[PDB]
């Protein structure tokens, strides 16, 4: 049941870089929202 | 801690996250903060 | 004691407490029933 | 700071009547009327071949079976509500101010997605009683 | 005494195409399954 | 008394009333045992 | 049949039902003279036939009010007072529960901790110099909306769910742990049971010493749960049928009974309160339909 | 003498086999009614 | 599981020591409605 196989694996790190929103947040309220900026562009609509 | 985000705020969709019930893990007390009501709970909605 | 039966306890994965203490018995949160299961000798212990 | 990821949630699986292998056990038809029939039974007519008979033995006669199959009928039935809160939020918009829009939406989705489970409710209840029911007439293997 | 079609038994209606898990059983097909993937998360247990 | 004290019932009677009533409406004087390792058992008697 | 679309038929009647329940149509003439803001307003003309809870304002002197200008939904008592400048006067179920015999002597001291100034002595003096208890100080309703400005203003439930408005966070009634017992051979039998006070009073030698009583039971039928009462309370009974008669106390009966109202089996939930950090335990039942019945004795 | 009877339960996993088409459902659309009380209202969907 | 337990005439006493199997109310009334015996066995058993 051991066969080798050829698999498509990542290489690098993944990124995850704050904007101007989660910086202003971390600095004034001690808390990070992840994915504030697409949060904030659905919140009003239909497809929250 | 608020709960409110989680009841109304953006979600990610997640399949077969859990191939057991989670039953036994709400009334066996698996987890660490949990928050759980069986009729609608009409609290989500005082935006403090 | 010298008069301790063995083919009830020592031919047996069994505790050497004699009165056996396995908290997978006892009703969860209840310190009371615990303490009589641990020691109280008017109810009986299982398998005898 | 104190950090929040992402937030996930569940899907609740669909199951439709005619995906499962019980429907083929199964053979459903809609009759919009049977909340007001009483009993629905069949009527089955048999008859049975004669042999003949042998030298000063007597002959039997022939012989026609009727029988009548009748209906059991079970109802079903899936209850959901929905909060007052949610109901004054569910139209009728105090102002337009976005956290009302906010909870407007979410009243929305609330209602549209507690009719969905529901509906899937109805559904894997009219699976169970089915299954009930062939577990109620189903005799035991060393009988039959 | 004939009839050909009983409209209360027999009325027409959409077909298609799926699988089942089928045994032969002297040429016997019969259709082979588990209800547990409609028995997975619900209150009731399996009525097997 | 010495029959209860015997045979190891160390209860009272029941009494008129609302005790034996509730028996009648029917139901169990006897505590759940704290400690349980096999389920459920019960032994009904025949003399010979 | 379609199904999603009847049950949004049936949605959209409850809503249409609802509007009809709270504004009404206008058949006067409705000329064009009025400005927009009266013209809104007499196209949708409330009218208070959307609540259907009953409330009732009431003032009473903050210095009561000790636990219970923080945690919304306690039972209140209404005590006639001989003062003419404050006729009634507003008590806690806690404020009563202190001199209640039942409450054993932590809780008790606790909570006089909570409750210790020089008004709530009077008030306690007052009470005590009162010959019986049960129609000189009286059940009146739950709380909902505590204000705590000089004279603080409570709202008080007399019949309905309790809320102040918006019909959020629905407060419900908060009882004292050890006050409350259900009499009854199962309890929590099917459903919805409904909530009693029992004031059950008691004789130490010298004085009457009153006891409150909380119980949950599934019987509606009143003759039933004072029947189940005097099974329970038969031993004391005996000992006040020695004493009500050597006595010349203006009183004729053991106790009373008096239904709160409605409740849900799945909403009965353990917990404690804090007051200037006195962990307290309650169980606080959940939704309340407010119901007062009349008051029965049993002697 | 005495003969003690004693009864056991077991837990069992049981299959079941059944002809194709062997009975027959006749049922309802789903029919919608709406209790509408002060502080929720609730839907029932029957279906016979 | 393999655990040796035993039963004895001081544990059946609970189940034999009643004093409704000392009673003979019962068993005269039915042994008195139960009808009277033939002829044959009449002569034979009946005639103290």
């Amino acid at each position: 049941y051991i066969s080798t196989q050829v698999v498509s694996a990542p290489i690098s790190y993944g990124h995850f870089i704050m904007g101007k929103e989660n910086a202003v947040t971390a600095i004034a309220y001690r808390a990070i929202m992840a994915d504030f900026t697409q949060f904030t562009v659905n919140a009003g609509t239909e497809q929250q | 801690e608020n709960w409110q985000a989680t009841e109304i705020l953006p979600k990610i969709e997640a399949p077969l996250n859990i191939f057991n019930d989670i039953k036994t893990y709400t009334a066996e007390q698996l987890f660490d903060n949990l928050r759980i009501y069986f009729g609608d709970d009409p609290s989500r909605y005082n935006i403090s | 004691t010298p008069v301790t039966t063995n083919i009830n306890f020592f031919k047996l994965p069994h505790n050497p407490r004699g009165r056996e203490s396995c908290m997978m018995g006892t009703d969860p949160h209840n310190e009371e029933a615990a303490r009589k299961a641990l020691y109280d000798h008017t109810q009986t212990d299982s398998d005898t | 700071f104190e950090a929040l990821l992402g937030i996930y949630c569940n899907k609740i699986e669909w199951i439709n009547f005619f995906t499962t292998p019980i429907a083929v056990a199964a053979n459903v038809i809609r009759f919009n009327d049977v909340s007001r029939m009483t009993l629905g039974k069949v009527l089955f007519f048999i008859q049975l071949p004669r042999v003949a008979t042998g030298n000063d033995v007597t002959a039997p006669k022939e012989t026609t079976i009727m029988v009548a199959k009748h209906s059991e009928k079970h109802p079903i039935n899936i209850s959901f509500d929905l909060s007052a809160a949610c109901l004054e939020h569910l139209e009728n918009t105090f102002k337009n101010t976005v956290i009302d829009q906010i909870l407007n939406i979410n009243a929305l989705h609330t209602v549209l997605r507690s009719l969905k489970n529901s509906a899937d409710s109805l559904e894997r209840g009219l699976i169970h009683a089915f299954m009930q029911t062939l577990l109620r007439k189903s005799p035991p293997q060393f009988i039959v | 005494d004939t009839n050909n079609k009983s409209e209360i038994f027999d009325k027409s209606r959409a077909y298609a195409d799926l699988k089942l898990n089928t045994l032969k059983l002297g040429d016997k097909l019969v259709a082979f399954d588990h209800l547990h993937k409609v028995y997975k998360n619900t209150d009731v247990n399996d009525p097997l | 008394t010495w029959i209860r004290h015997h045979v190891g019932i160390e209860k009272p009677n029941p009494s008129e009333g609302e005790a034996l009533n509730i028996i009648t409406f029917g139901g169990i004087n006897k505590n759940p045992p704290s400690i349980l390792l096999h389920g459920q058992q019960a032994i009904c008697e025949v003399i010979l | 049949m379609n199904s999603k679309s009847s049950a949004r038929a049936a949605i959209v009647d409850t809503v249409e039902a609802v509007k009809k329940r709270k504004y009404i149509s206008i058949e006067a003439g409705t000329l064009n003279n009025v400005v927009e803001k009266e013209r809104k307003f007499l196209k949708q003309f409330l009218s208070g036939r959307e609540n259907l809870r009953i409330a009732a304002r009431v003032f009473t002197p903050c210095e009561l009010l000790a636990p219970e200008l923080e945690n919304l939904g306690m039972l209140m008592y209404r005590f006639e007072t001989d003062v003419d400048n404050p006729k009634i006067l507003f008590v806690g179920l806690f404020f009563l529960c202190s001199n209640a015999f039942n409450v054993s002597a932590c809780v008790r001291t606790a909570l006089t901790t909570m409750y210790t100034n020089s008004m709530v002595d009077n008030v306690l003096s007052m009470i005590n110099t009162c010959k019986y208890l049960e129609d000189k100080v009286s059940l009146f309703g739950v709380t909902s909306l505590v204000s705590c400005g000089s004279s603080c203003l409570l709202s008080c439930v007399m019949q309905g769910n309790v809320y102040d408005a918006n019909k959020e966070n629905i407060h419900g009634l908060t009882v004292l742990k050890e006050i409350f017992l259900e009499p009854d051979w199962e309890p929590r039998q099917h459903s919805t049971q409904y909530v009693y006070v029992v004031h059950v009073y008691k004789e130490v030698l010298s004085k009457l010493q009153y006891g409150i009583y909380v119980v949950l039971t599934s019987f509606q039928n009143e003759d039933l749960v004072v029947d189940i009462l005097r099974q329970y309370f038969e031993k004391e009974r005996f000992l006040f049928l020695n004493y009500l008669i050597n006595s010349n106390t203006t009183l004729s009966y053991f106790g009373s009974v008096q239904r709160i109202g409605r409740c849900a089996t799945e909403d009965i939930k353990s917990g404690f309160l804090q007051y200037r950090g006195i962990t307290l335990p309650v169980i606080k039942l959940e939704n309340i339909f407010v119901d007062l019945s009349e008051k029965k004795v049993f002697v | 003498a005495a003969t003690l009877v004693r009864t056991d339960n077991f837990d069992v996993e049981c299959l079941l086999y059944s002809s194709r088409a062997a009975t027959s459902i006749i049922l309802d659309d789903p029919t919608v009614t709406a209790e509408a009380k002060d502080i929720v209202t609730t839907y029932n969907f029957t279906q016979h | 599981d393999q655990v040796v337990q035993r039963i004895d005439f001081a544990d059946i006493l609970p189940s034999v020591c009643h004093p409704i199997v000392h009673d003979s109310t019962i068993v005269e009334r039915l042994m008195k409605n139960e009808p009277l015996p033939t002829g044959h066995r009449f002569s034979q058993l009946c005639q103290l």
